[PDB]
């Protein structure tokens, strides 16, 4: 299975992953193809935000789903 | 009455293409006739055709945007509007309708080879209808295939641009393209009242008189824009009328109204009719407002000789020269003429900022200061601070009646630290999202391993902004609970919202340094039946707010504004915004758009986190009592993810003490001064030892022990000394106390014998019993003094208290009376 | 199964009196016809012609033979075996109308003395006397005959004992009591004393005991100082030779240590027998230590002072030789009234003797709860409106029966009745008012309820002041038997089904009734009351078996002390509570309870040292009650001395009468817990701090903030628009910095901050240079500020902090602190 | 029917009288035969008081029974 993450920027990373995936874990990928580091990664699908720890298959995430990542960092 | 899909004159790049084409292949060109033929100058750069060019045609079309835009509110409006053949109104012209007018307005004036007016009319239309299916089919290919249907369209536009029968009213085209045209003749008139009139009563029955006092206003401000000079406008004007219709003139008043030639030489003292006279006519005056009225020409704040050096300027040349400039200017114009009615609607106000604050948003913030500095007071039920506790409704009623801003204005960076403390309080508070779905989050201990960070007060609020940015169990619940929408919440997650949103003010207030952006872009996900509300409430707006030149609407504006305002759903909580529209359209797949404007920064944006490539370019927004999101414009953008209709609201912040809301005070006040009332456990413990019993116990005691030793004793000076010296006051002490009579007490205690009358004697129970005679001395000297002098001198000074009389008071407790 | 005396006294009984008036007139009295020491005496210029027998020496012999029947009879009572005689009685046994007869016989015993001659001679004196005797019962046969001697062959009886003509000495009772009586009265002149007192208490000690003999021998020495008579010592270490009375002879101890015994038995020996060198007579002391004589004498190692405690010898001697010598050997009732005071009084000095002596004679001084029982008196009379129908409700305390009924249990009534006043006997009046009709029971179930109050008005107040009504309330007490009889049961804790306003009643009108008698009654305290009693048989008889083991166990003595038995008994026994509690009714003439009352039973009640403190009950005229009230002193015990049979009543119950001696000791005192009427005193007097309530009250009260800030507002717009010389720039320059600091100030609490603000304030001369109307108002509305400010500042900062520092330095006990806490306050 | 009122002085008074007479009216009676006034006369009969508005008859008083009388005064 591969899904798809697009940016604000316009870039689209494709991931092919597992569903027992863990978003955790997607953003590890994230971070190796493209080198953005987990902490800066905002996760959304369908307009929800993901939280860690939990995996795809709890969000109904499947097929060439595609997830929305922008970067989130603190001020200052 | 359908809604828009955002189609403007200013963004569609079909007919900005078609206008730089006729620019570039027609109206560019210089005339290969006679008349005026003679090009013009403009600060250097040449206009060869000045009067029926490029900014001509530009505003031509700006016209008919702006005339369907009106006839669609008046119809909005209820107006009853001229009906064509087939039943259609001006209203009911289809933005790709529109655009195919707009396209063959473009070439509406192509085909001139000069100025000539009346001869060779019908060959510079031919020749116009030439031009216009050579550039339809030169991109063919285009627009066929998307614009026009098929080449039975492209003849019925090219058959208006001919005008062959002088068929100006058939179709919305007719109407829109050849009144189009006929509204920007009203430049050079003489004079402007007759042209006036005239022209508006073209165009009224089409629009309605609302709609067409509009569209002139309108068409002065884009006048202004592409410097084209502005009449005035006297109603009490004294040249001769003219009657536009033939180019004649009435005379006194002769009807049959009779026509007349301006050649018929007529009789003597026979006059022609004046303008004023026509204007006062009661014919007139029903179907034209500008009776009485005045309008002011040129510029206001330049006077004849700086608005003539603007007349002159490069940019009349610019404007009709430069496509998309002058299409900017146009665009700029419409936009404002957008606004101008709302400000004008309301009192206007002189202050940017917020207000002060007031006396609840004050004590607010005591009690904010207070319960940070003291998170023991924090119970799940209730907060207990100095005696009084405060429920869910107290919080509630913060996050409603205060300014949460303000509050955090008054907030300091020690309630900042104390951030800390309060969540160590909290370790352990389960805090919902809500969605339901979504597992509870520990409140605290989420904080302290997850977004705190170290540092000083700066980055506890950078991290505060961060919590409120980033976790959405978190900051799902307190935007729901600040506009009291919040379903099932618990009473730590309302006090939490209701110390966090003045907290995270004060956070973004200090830490935001960025200049305040001046359009924004907020994301919801409302239910259709919500946002078809919000639709019709915006709609409304944007019907009863228009433009004037005679008849000032402004008290139906601010009725329906007031009636149908929907700032709220913006209001009560740190809303999150964007400078990128892709953050909530594309990154949310929110339903619903407000672009936020802000061109008098009257919202105070606060930036949230870092804006980096690829970040969200957060801002929050914390509603100003006073300023309001009114609806300029809704238009649908599309479908979402999930397959549901997109809208976007354009806003306009408008600030106004009208906008202010009437809530009462004390709310706030009232704790606050429960919290300053004291305990005095002092005086609690005053009055318990001023009701203790006396120990007689002790006083018997010592009574058997005289006894005992006084009925028996060798001594003759010790046994007189306690029979006679020491027995008695005794007894007398013991009936004082028994009887709690405060005169024989002062004076028992002289007779109290001394610790020498005592010393004489060296004996074991001499001493012993001395011991208990000063411990009795003690008691009695004790209760002759409250009773005798203080609780006297205490009832002194509260009944000069309750008698407002303060330097008695303290006298009371000063003048003590001995004994 | 020893009867019950019937009151037969020497010193009462007309008879016996009679017979020694006809031996002193007849013989005692006239001069000794004969030679051996004939030669008459004188006694302070009066004649005594018979000296050491005459009429004191025979009225002795009969007081004598008296005391050894009261003894025998107490020591029968308590057990004792007594020697019998051949019909089996003891002298217990003798009854009164024998006494009497033994008595009169014993007038005579002496009468046919020529002088004082002795062994010679000895058989006529008794004949003659025995003629004397006979010769008297002839000249009054129509009296004696059978009233007292039955019979010829009785008289012939008497006369037989008297005559003794085979020295028979203990054939009868009467034999006995007629010779030991006179041997009796031979202790004075028989050097040594220590032989004869141990002899003639072994002729005596079987008939009655050792006890009864002790008792005997102790009331003899104190007759004798009744009599005028010489009292020897006695020194169980004399080394005099002892004298073998049986004989007038001697025991000797030889050439060893040894007493001359036989084959023991101690060998006698005659006076004039001159015997062997190194052989010597035994001593008193050697007798008195010999085991045979310890076995039966209790004398040995004791000592006894001679003479009266009190006198040296030329005192005793110039007593000796008073004329009081000679009345007492010439008029037999003088002698009599000695002999009774003598009598009487060694029944009282063994019971003081058994318990701890009193000094004083009053009632002791209030105590902490008789003294709050006096205030709560005095309370519920000024206010009867306190009394509910189930307690009283004074000063938020609710007083139960319990707490009158303890009042009436453990306070001395009569004392809380000295600490009343008149206006609470005034209130008298106004208190039965309120209990107008408040049903009051008599004990007697039969008669009906009467209503207090209105009979109070009605019948018993007669107008007048408080002395008057001093005598009605008396008057109520003696009168009216539905208040008395329940009254008095209530008080003394024996009353059945009483009402609460019967409980509070009685305790609030036996202290009453106690001041009005002690401020009424003038009369002198009588020493001898009689108070009637009807009760059961079955109680009486209680009452009967109590006093007479009481009086069994009350003896003198001379060597061997039984006062803990005595304690012990009285203790056991004392029925003092039947007259104690209330205002027991008493009166001078036994007739009122004997007669008038038919009372069964009289408590004939002495009070010789003043203890009762008894009132004058209404009047004394003749034909009167001649009624005394006594309310018993905590510390005095009615003892009885005596029970006598007095007959049958009107009804034919049998009647008796106590007689009880009022002693007075702290052994009679009652342990009680102190605070039963103290407590509820307090509580009432625990004070309403109203005044401090209100000062706190006042010190919560919430400052106007709102009005402050609203009032910035209106110097604002005031300031806005300036329209007067110095109104404006002013009220920018001097009034809003005095509004942001007061208001800061006060929203912030700080005392200082305020204190200071006051000075910012504005004078009225500043603000007189505008005379403005907004200007006025403005003012107005800056001096209502300046008090808002006020109140804070100085009760904040100066009065509460001040009061904080007076409260601690009292916790210290530094009342000079306190008082300057108060004191020194600084200003702001 | 006669009585007897003893007294305390040793007068023995004799009354003719009828088992219904009150005792008010033997009290008037002990007047007029003696001069003792009635407020100061107080008769028992076997050892109990009599009351004034009752008569001999109540009190079981029957012929030749003997009553006493004893002066009761208040003080004063
Ligand atoms: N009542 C009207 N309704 C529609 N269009 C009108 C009306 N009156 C004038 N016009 C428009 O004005 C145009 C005339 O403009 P033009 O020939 O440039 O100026 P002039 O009128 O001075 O000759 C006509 O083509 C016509 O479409
Ligand atoms: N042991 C005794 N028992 C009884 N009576 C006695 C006893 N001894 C003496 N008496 C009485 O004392 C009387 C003698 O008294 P009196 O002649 O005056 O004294 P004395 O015995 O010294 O000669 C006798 O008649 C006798 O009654």
């Amino acid at each position: 299975m591969q899904i798809f993450v697009k940016t604000l920027t316009g870039k689209t990373i494709t991931l092919e992953v597992e569903p027992s995936d863990t978003i955790e874990n997607v953003k590890a990928k994230i971070q190796d193809k493209e080198g953005i580091p987990p902490d800066q990664q905002a996760l959304i699908f369908a307009g929800k935000q993901l939280e860690d720890g939990r995996t795809l298959s709890d969000y109904n995430i499947q097929k060439e789903s595609t997830l929305h990542l922008v970067l989130r960092l603190r001020g200052g | 009455v359908p809604t828009w899909n955002g189609f403007s004159l200013y963004t569609d790049e079909t007919v900005r293409n078609a206008a730089r084409y006729a620019y570039d292949n027609y109206l560019g060109k210089p005339y290969t006739g006679t008349v005026e033929a003679t090009p013009v100058n403009f600060g250097g750069q040449m206009v060869y055709r000045q009067h029926h060019g490029l900014a001509h045609t530009l505003r031509t079309m700006a016209y008919a945007e702006i005339i369907v835009e009106e006839a669609r509110k008046a119809k909005l409006r209820g107006e009853s509007l001229k009906t064509f053949a087939d039943g259609r109104t001006l209203a009911d012209v289809t933005p790709e309708e529109l655009r195919k007018i707009m396209i063959a307005q473009a070439f509406f004036v192509t085909g001139r080879d000069d100025e000539e007016s009346s001869k060779n009319y019908e060959k510079y239309h031919e020749q116009s209808r030439d031009a216009f299916l050579k550039y339809v089919e030169e991109n063919k290919s285009t627009l066929i295939p998307d614009v026009f249907k098929d080449e039975k369209d492209v003849k019925f536009y090219a058959d208006v641009i001919e005008d062959k029968d002088h068929k100006w009213a058939d179709s919305p085209a007719h109407v829109l393209v050849n009144q189009g045209h006929m509204v920007d003749l009203v430049r050079v008139k003489q004079p402007p009242e007759s042209y006036l009139e005239y022209y508006f009563s073209q165009l009224q029955p089409w629009i309605g008189s609302t709609a067409t006092e509009a569209v002139f206003a309108t068409q002065r401000q884009f006048f202004h824009a592409t410097y084209e000079a502005v009449a005035g406008f006297d109603s009490e004007n004294k040249e001769p009328h003219l009657v536009v219709d033939g180019l004649g003139r009435y005379v006194i008043p002769i009807r049959e109204l009779k026509f007349f030639s301006q050649k018929k030489k007529l009789e003597e003292n026979q006059r022609y009719m004046r303008v004023d006279e026509y204007l006062k006519l009661d014919e007139v005056q029903k179907r034209f407002p500008g009776a009485g009225k005045k309008l002011d020409g040129g510029l206001p704040g330049l006077k004849e000789y700086q608005y003539l050096q603007r007349l002159n300027s490069i940019n009349r040349a610019r404007c009709e020269n430069d496509v998309d400039f002058c299409l900017g200017q146009l665009q700029t114009a419409h936009h404002q003429t957008k606004i101008t009615p709302i400000k004008r609607a309301f009192q206007s106000s002189s202050e940017k900022a917020r207000r002060q604050p007031n006396m609840d948003e004050i004590a607010a913030a005591r009690i904010v200061q207070q319960i940070m500095a003291n998170p023991d007071c924090i119970h799940d039920d209730h907060v207990f601070l100095n005696g009084q506790k405060l429920e869910e409704k107290f919080f509630r009623d913060l996050l409603a009646k205060c300014d949460m801003a303000i509050v955090g204005s008054l907030l300091n960076d020690t309630d900042i630290r104390n951030i800390d403390t309060l969540m160590q309080h909290e370790r352990n508070t389960e805090f919902h999202s809500t969605d339901a779905k979504a597992k509870p989050v520990k409140l605290g201990e989420t904080w302290e391993k997850t977004i705190r960070s170290g540092g000083g007060v700066t980055q506890i609020k950078h991290d505060l902004i961060f919590l409120m940015q980033n976790d959405a169990w978190y900051h799902t619940r307190v935007n729901a609970i600040a506009q009291n929408r919040d379903k099932d919440s618990t009473f730590k997650e309302v006090l939490i919202t209701a110390l966090m949103t003045p907290l995270t003010n004060k956070s973004l207030m200090d830490t935001s340094r960025s200049p305040a952006p001046k359009t924004l872009f907020r994301g919801l996900d409302l239910s259709e039946e919500f946002k078809n509300k919000l639709i019709n409430q915006a709609e409304t707006i944007i019907a009863n707010t228009t433009e004037h030149l005679f008849t000032d609407l402004s008290t139906e504006a601010f009725k329906q504004i007031k009636l149908n305002d929907f700032s709220q759903v913006s209001a009560r909580t740190c809303a999150s915004t964007s400078t990128n529209i892709e953050v909530p359209r594309t990154i949310f797949g929110s339903n619903t758009i407000f672009e936020i404007l802000d061109p008098d920064g009257l919202l105070h944006p606060k930036q949230v986190g870092t804006h980096v490539s690829g970040s969200e370019s957060e801002y929050s927004i914390y509603l100003p009592e006073d300023v309001a999101l009114v609806p300029i414009k809704v238009s649908f953008d599309g479908k979402t993810g999930k397959g549901k209709d997109r809208h976007i609201f354009t806003l306009v912040a408008v600030k106004s003490p009208d906008f202010t809301p009437r809530h009462e005070s004390g709310y706030a006040v009232g704790p606050l001064l429960k919290m300053q009332t004291p305990k005095l456990e002092e005086i609690q413990r005053l009055v318990e030892q001023a009701r203790e019993e006396p120990d007689l116990e002790r006083v018997f005691n010592l009574q058997s022990r005289v006894a005992r030793q006084a009925k028996f004793s060798t001594e003759s000076g010790y046994k007189t000394f306690l029979n006679e010296k020491v027995a008695p006051v005794l007894e007398q002490s013991l009936n004082g106390l028994l009887d709690n009579n405060v005169t024989i007490l002062g004076k028992v205690l002289s007779a109290f014998p001394s610790d020498g009358q005592w010393s004489a004697f060296n004996s074991v129970e001499a001493r012993q019993m001395k011991i208990q005679m000063d411990a009795i001395k003690q008691m009695v000297e004790k209760k002759a003094v409250l009773e005798g002098q203080i609780l006297p001198a205490l009832a002194q000074c509260q009944n000069a208290l309750e008698k407002q009389n303060i330097a008695g008071a303290l006298q009371a407790l000063r003048n003590i009376p001995s004994l």
